[PDB]
């Protein structure tokens, strides 16, 4: 196993030249520096570690280093350089896995003054250097101040323009931090046993003799990096074709909403000063004094003035128009600013910045696009589809396949409660109408009330919120929950074993529950440490971890089987991963025939995961074929 | 004809090992026909562990558990079960025994547990001859209709006395016990005891129990499908800490260390622990 | 002699379709909720080529050799498979089963050849306790 | 010694609820080391090695 980190001229989007790179080999216990005229030998040294059957350690390698050296080897040396996933390790990925929390631990490091506040909780290489005591300085700062003591000014992102011996020295500096952070991650005896040097071993022994979560996260991070490079095709004209229908409506409404109110329907310090003059008495306030002015209360605001009352719905539309504009046409997001020259949006994704499960998406958040049930969402969802590019060569309309996890949340509960009811509740899922059973069990009037109950009750809603479902308060809530526990004993006993797994005894002392903690981490499905939580609720943490870890393995096995079936991944191939959303995925497909294979494969892949972890409940998927996202869901 | 009938209605008696997950991850539990072998160092939790499952199975997932405690009267086993159900060391307290009786709290717990009419036991103690248990063990399974039969301590053979070495009695008994299990389709959990090694520190102070150190030429390593083993150093910093080790699993074949557990001196339960040596 | 005929077929069924039907509760559940048993089953055992032993309840020596002969002769089988041959259950009272297996092996060898069937039998291994044993290498 | 090695013709190994046994290597380098072994306890059924102890030869116990 060798440890490295590289230095290029810019990001992966427009990287042109390779500057330097250092390779520390543990068998020789000595570093090796590479220069612009040594890029060829650098690629050979990495291939040699692959030929021996070892491993290559990069920081942010799955997302940057490895794909950039594939791109850089194509334009500079014109060679096919491709690192296999199995022979690659990303310290950044393990850091987010092993140190998913840090929130706690970083507090003392912050109190110590050993961590910059700008580098709080960051998994960046420099952020970890201060944590381990290996930061002698940063290349960006020893460059800025040294440009002063030389003359020339500074450009926001110019320290990577040209190769200099100080970068070569700080390139080594990034490797020794990568090395020390790697060893800091290998010293956690819950993911890596106390065997031997896990550097000394080959990749075949590495993945299997390590905790399973280690392997999944590197397969997930490798897979998601491909999806970002694939990107999600974007119809610029269509979204532009939305802005006037919103902006003209915004301008026309603003005119009408200034004739009703003389001398901005967008701020809370505005309407509070205005609406409290038309006779509206705020019922619910906020923890800072100001009254609540959300969608809920506005629907119920009643004023004697007919014009003011009718103007409320015009404010309701205004805020929503601003919302769509504020998501589709604003500044520094808006999708329209993120459209790359290939007509696609490359939305980034953090493998699992959320302790339990489900990645985080940003620049732009591809997971918060308005659904087809929300206003103007039909047009918005239509703007996302594989139909925006009809094949990279053949001109063949690419069709989209959208596959989601059928009621994954409730099925995860049946598996963990199958420990107390012997597959009873799991069979009620298969029999169908689990919301009908929960309705009978909790004695609710309508099935829809049971649907919003089972999720609310499971996820820690108070007795008022439960009572407010049927139009009541905490009175009906307590009896609605107590009745459900009696009719479904397994759920109640489930919340016992959990409450007695992380607590020894609890006690209230002047405002704080003083739990005598037995463990501050629930074991997941792969064996990982899953957050710490704090109070009585925890079941929500267990279920969302199960489903997302199911989906993570699901989307990996799906792509693995599709590749195993011969289907090439990419826009120049048969399919391309475009988006992963919670329990659903959107996959571009070159032909309808291929799209059918994707749907069937996703269902078949769902069985390996369900079989692997011996899930007591049946995992299933449903696929929808069509041009865009408004059709596939 | 039988396979369609079996596979459609099959396990269906695959149960659910509680107290610690990981045992389920490597064994998926027991089948209707299999025989679970539970063992550990003398008095380290053999009786305690199996007693939790019988309770657990016979309460939450309404299964009919049959009990055959040959070293303790039926009254003592009920005492533990009653205390175990209500998370209390009902034995380990002269006050608690006196308590629940005078305020009428005994009948409360009693109806709560045995009310579903699930737990059934055998009274004998008088040596209990081999075909004076197997006949009755079948009577539960068949007459009372039990899904799981529990036989604590399998060194009390006592049958056809006059043949050198009871090394055959344990084998002959195990074969008849194993046979009975599948021909009726019952989950059979049996507890045995280990030989005293005297070749180093012995069991109660550490020492992993392999497959050879039990009886070596054992038949119980052959007839029994799954073998659960408990290890704990009661002379260490963690006497309550117990290691669970799968010694055999005909079903999965996945052996090794399952997980850990902690003996709650308050509830007498084996709550799952957090450990990785 | 150590698993139910439904389980042995279960292995055969899964093995035939290149799958781990046993280890998967989902795949068991899959093929049930659509009658897929009949599909794979008729594909496999439909040729009436497989015959097995069902009892568990103590197979005595000439209460096994009798039954093993029934296939060969009555059912017309060409291959007989005997799993685990440390299960004797016969003439208990003769110290050390080292003699029982010898008496058994000769009769098993006899029946096989005098009829011309193919007899495949599985035995186990003495635990050496003399080095690294079987599970960790050792020829 | 095995539970069978206990004295008598066989009433003390049967008619005895709790049987406490002490082991000490009164020749060699251990002697004063005493091991406590529970051979039987019908009242509990939990047998085995309890712990170790010995009050130094200076003052008995």
């Amino acid at each position: 196993m060798i440890v490295s980190a590289i230095a290029a001229n810019a990001l992966l989007e427009s990287v042109t030249k390779f500057h330097c790179g250092v390779i520390y080999d543990y068998s020789t216990a000595e570093y090796v520096s590479y220069r612009p005229s040594d890029f060829g030998a650098y690629l050979d040294a990495l291939e040699a570690e692959v030929a021996r059957g070892g491993l290559i350690v990069f920081h942010n390698g799955h997302k940057y280093d490895v794909p950039a050296l594939t791109k850089l080897a194509k334009l500079q040396l014109n060679r096919e350089f491709h690192l296999p996933r199995e022979n690659c390790i990303d310290t950044l990925v393990l850091s987010r896995l092993i140190h998913s929390n840090l929130k706690d631990t970083d507090m003392g490091l912050l109190r110590s003054g050993k961590l910059p506040g700008k580098r709080f909780g960051s998994h960046a290489l420099e952020a970890w250097g201060y944590r381990l005591g290996e930061m002698k300085g940063e290349y960006k700062d020893d460059f800025k101040r040294m440009l002063e003591e030389q003359g020339e000014e500074y450009v926001d992102g110019m320290e990577w323009w040209n190769f200099n011996e100080e970068m070569m020295d700080y390139n080594v500096q990034d490797v020794v931090v990568t090395k020390a952070l790697l060893e800091k991650l290998l010293s956690d005896k819950h993911y890596f046993p106390p065997e031997i040097d896990f550097t000394d071993v080959g990749y075949t022994t590495f993945w299997s003799e390590s905790l399973e979560a280690v392997d999944i996260e590197h397969r997930a991070a490798w897979l998601l990096a491909k999806q970002e490079r694939n990107g999600f095709p974007f119809d610029t004209k269509a979204i532009e074709e939305l802005y006037v229908e919103l902006a003209a409506r915004r301008s026309e409404l603003l005119r009408k909403l200034t004739e009703t109110f003389g001398s901005n329907p967008s701020s809370r310090d505005h309407i509070q000063k205005k609406l409290q003059e038309a006779g509206w008495v705020p019922t619910k306030y906020t923890d800072k004094g100001a009254p609540v002015v959300d969608d809920e209360v506005l629907e119920g605001v009643r004023v004697d003035d007919p014009e003011k009352q009718a103007a409320i719905d015009l404010i309701k539309e205004y805020l929503m128009i601003q919302k769509r504009i504020g998501q589709s046409a604003e500044g520094d997001k808006a999708w329209l600013r993120y459209v790359a020259e290939d007509g696609k949006i490359h939305g980034s994704v953090n493998p699992n910045g959320a302790v339990t499960g489900r990645a985080t998406h940003a620049f732009p958040n591809l997971a918060q696009i308005p659904g087809v049930r929300s206003p103007y969402g039909e047009q918005c969802r239509a703007a996302f589809g594989a139909e925006h590019h009809l094949d990279g060569i053949t001109g063949k309309p690419w069709v989209q396949a959208g596959i989601d996890a059928s009621g994954l949340e409730l099925r995860c509960l049946a598996h963990f409660m199958a420990r107390f009811d012997n597959g009873e509740y799991a069979h009620e899922i298969l029999n169908g109408d689990i919301h009908t059973k929960n309705q009978i069990a909790a004695e609710l009037p309508t099935r829809d009330n049971a649907k919003t109950f089972i999720y609310g009750f499971l996820y820690g809603a108070g007795d008022e919120k439960i009572g407010q479902i049927v139009g009541a308060g905490k009175e009906r809530g307590k009896e609605l929950k107590k009745k459900f526990l009696e009719n479904t004993p397994a759920i109640a006993a489930l919340r016992e074993s959990i409450q007695q797994t992380l607590v020894e005894s609890s006690q209230w002392v002047a405002g704080e529950q003083q739990v005598k903690w037995k463990r501050r981490w629930i074991k997941g499905l792969d064996g990982r440490k899953v957050h710490v939580r704090s109070p009585h609720a925890a079941l929500n943490t267990l279920l969302q971890s199960a489903g997302a870890l199911i989906c993570k393995l699901w989307i990996i096995k799906t792509e693995e089987m599709l590749v195993e079936k011969g289907l090439k991944h990419g826009w120049d191939g048969d399919f391309a991963y475009m988006a992963w959303v919670h329990d659903e995925i959107q996959v571009g497909c070159r032909t309808e025939e291929i799209a059918q294979v994707v749907i069937e494969t996703a269902q078949e892949a769902m069985r390996w995961v369900g079989d692997h972890w011996n899930f007591r409940c049946l995992l299933d998927t449903e696929g929808k074929m069509g041009p865009n996202w408004a059709i596939c869901h | 004809e039988r396979i369609r009938e079996h596979l459609s209605s099959e396990e269906s008696v695959g149960l659910l090992f509680s107290g610690c997950t990981g045992i389920n991850d490597k064994t998926l539990g027991a089948r209707g026909g299999e025989v679970i072998m539970v063992t550990s160092g003398s008095g380290m939790g053999k009786s305690t562990f199996v007693r939790q499952q019988a309770l657990q199975w016979g309460t939450a997932m309404g299964k009919k558990v049959g009990l055959a405690m040959l070293e303790e009267s039926v009254e003592e086993t009920a005492e533990d079960l009653i205390g175990l159900h209500n998370r209390v060391r009902l034995r380990q307290s002269d006050s608690l025994k006196r308590e629940i009786i005078e305020n009428g709290k005994f009948d409360q717990w009693f109806d709560e547990l045995f009310g579903n009419d699930t737990f059934h036991l055998y009274d004998s103690f008088a040596e209990a001859e081999t075909d004076r248990l197997l006949a009755k063990l079948a009577y539960m399974r068949s007459g009372l209709g039990c899904d799981v039969i529990i036989l604590d301590h399998i060194s009390i053979v006592v049958s056809a006395s006059g043949e050198s070495d009871e090394r055959k009695m344990i084998d002959n008994l195990m074969t008849k016990l194993k046979g009975f299990a599948k021909s009726t389709g019952v989950v059979l959990v049996v507890i045995c005891h280990l030989k005293n090694p005297d070749k180093g520190k012995a069991h109660e102070e550490g020492r992993p129990v392999s497959i050879t150190d039990l009886r070596g030429s054992g038949a119980l390593r052959q007839l029994s499908d799954t073998i659960i083993a408990l290890e704990r150093n009661q002379q260490g910093d963690m006497p309550n800490l117990v290691l669970v080790r799968i010694l055999k699993c005909r079903f999965t074949g996945d052996t090794g260390i399952a997980g850990y557990m902690e003996y709650n001196k308050e509830t007498g339960w084996l709550e799952p622990s957090s450990y990785s040596g």
